[PDB]
RNA sequence: CGCGGGGUGGAGCAGCCUGGUAGCUCGUCGGGCUCAUAACCCGAAGGUCGUCGGUUCAAAUCCGGCCCCCGCAACCA
RNA sequence: UUGAGCCUUGAUGUGUAGGAUAGGUGGGAGGCUUUGAAGUGUGGACGCCAGUCUGCAUGGAGCCGACCUUGAAAUACCACC
RNA sequence: AGCUUGACUGCGAGCGUGACGGCGCGAGCAGGUGCGAAAGCAGGUCAUAGUGAUCCGGUGGUUCUGAAUGGAAGGGCCAUC
């Protein structure tokens, strides 16, 4: 006890203080997981952001060239026969007014909701669970819109959101260290500059100083 | 806080008082109480009993100090100099040594009794 | 006196803010009415009064 | 033309380098108890945390507006 | 030496409510541990008296959850601050 | 009472008085609205006190200006206290 085994098979890959490259870090982060199943690759970086300023609160979505480094469950709410067309271009289930038992409770088995304007009675009156879950569909983000058909296949083009908490932390899973180097690297490089897109207008001192990335077995890597 | 588990306690009685500080051998106060401030007044505070919520009163200004085992300096001519100590042995308390320290004046001052009549 | 000037906004997000005399800090009402816009010159809803 | 400490039953004030206990207490109202009034002792009645927001199930504890108070012609050109 | 400050070191969370001690907080049915842990009691340390640790009482590979159900959020396995 | 905000907007043939600054009366067109079944109507209240030019500073817009030249400051003009 207590530096858990999976942590012992791993001595002396790490030294303090030391600097490197993306292709350098994955080929590390790669060498630090021993699992026998298929592990995941997140992100958790400080922001160089006030806590006492609105204007520096970071919280929205993007598309990226791999998404979060796997496939999603995309659920639509519609009527008559264009729901069947939506499930088709990019969804796996309809959303049904017997689908608010699941969302009400907090149940859901799904990652991203697309409603059209005259269905979206059915999840405007449970944003108080679907808001804090990261599954609300929004108007300002072209998530409630007539032309679901369209809204559906944007939603499996790779949908990463992010919200920043206290201290300005902010948290985002983007691969698996089974992916190809050049499969991880592009994704990466896409993170940090839909994240330099999202700088606000005022930062404090230096915004982004390094980028780390973990799969908590042998602790995280930054660049 | 940490507790200390060392002390000296300081006594005073009067005719109709009397009162207790606790300090550290270094000469350093950590709690005090009196008969009086234990919440009685007139000759209510002359009581055998106040004599006895003046030592558990002090006694809970160091509860979280950890002090139990002490010593003890008496001054004055009040008859609670003892029975604040017959019922500070019943609250818990170990006592090692009592010295009386009441100072003995070369006159000076007159003595307040008067009357002159 | 107390009752003071006041700006409105407007449900076209004008820069152009109506004026009108009307208490807030101790007998509010509020005021929606409509007026004429210098962006267009087809009018714009002016609302709210703060 | 502009700033930050305070605002918590009728008054005064803690609560706040853990985000929820509504508190210390003065007065008001009513009983024990001494020769008797008060002390003492046993109790009762009444809170839009100035007032709306941010992040939230949640803000007295952090912030931002709006307001009032503050040593003071806030500048009056 | 000291008000304010900084590099260096070591452990943290019951302010209420439980069945229950959810620091804030992001993921999550498959995984850690495996000559040692489980738990409610007199003794020992501490205590918010609920239990946390220790030898015994004792056991000897678990422990754990989904249904159901408290809660805004959960109670394996584990990041970020 | 119902509807409505014309307490609108670009322009204006002309007329009355005061030493001047100043103050009163108005046909008719142009843009966009409203009342009304429609004719017809509205350029703030029943009308006589609810009140300063200018200098200056703040404030939205603007190549109109701008001293080598291209931006810029300052000024001008339209808005405005």
């Amino acid at each position: 006890a207590k530096l858990t085994k999976r942590m012992r098979v791993i001595r002396e890959k790490v030294d303090a203080t030391k600097q490197y490259d993306i292709n350098e870090a994955i080929a590390l982060l790669k060498e630090l997981a021993t699992a026998k199943f298929v592990e995941s690759v997140d992100v958790a970086v400080n922001l160089g952001i006030d806590a006492r300023k609105s204007d520096q609160n970071v919280r929205g979505a993007t598309v990226l060239p791999h998404g979060t480094g796997r496939s999603v469950r995309v659920a639509v709410f519609t009527q008559g026969a264009n729901a069947e067309a939506a499930k088709a271009a990019g969804a796996e289930l309809v959303g049904m007014e017997d689908l608010a038992d699941q969302i009400k409770k907090g149940e859901m088995n799904f990652d991203v909701v697309i409603a059209s304007p005259d269905a979206m009675r059915v999840v405007g009156q449970l944003g108080q669970v679907l808001g804090p879950r990261g599954l609300m569909p929004n108007p300002k983000v072209g998530t409630v819109t007539p032309n679901v058909a369209e809204a559906v296949k944007n939603a499996k083009a790779g949908q990463v959101r992010y919200r920043n908490d206290k201290n300005g932390i902010i948290h985002t899973t983007i691969g698996k260290v089974d992916f190809d180097a050049d499969k991880l690297k592009e994704n990466l490089e896409a993170l940090l500059v839909a994240l330099k897109k999202a700088k606000p207008t005022q930062a404090k001192g230096v915004y982004i100083k390094k980028v780390s990335i973990s799969t908590t077995m042998g602790a995280g890597v930054a660049v | 806080r940490k507790q200390v588990s060392d002390g000296v306690a300081h006594i005073h009685a009067s005719f109709n008082n009397t009162i207790v500080t606790i300090t550290d051998r270094q000469g350093n106060a950590l709690g005090w109480a009196t008969a009086g401030g234990s919440g009685f007044r007139g000759s209510r505070k002359s009581t055998p009993f106040a004599a006895q919520v003046a030592a558990e009163r002090c006694a809970d200004a160091v509860k979280e100090y950890g002090i139990k085992n002490l010593e003890v300096m008496v001054k004055g001519p009040g008859p609670g100099r003892e029975s604040t100590i017959r019922a500070l042995n019943a609250a818990g308390f170990r006592i090692t040594n009592i010295t009386d320290v009441t100072p003995i004046p070369h006159n000076g001052c007159r003595p307040p009794k008067k009357r002159r009549v | 006196g107390i009752r003071e000037k006041i700006k409105l906004v407007s449900s076209a997000g004008t820069g152009h803010f109506y004026t009108t005399t009307k208490n807030k800090r101790t007998k509010p009402e509020k005021l929606e009415l409509k007026k004429f816009d210098p962006v267009v010159r087809q009018h714009v809803i002016y609302k709210e009064a703060k």
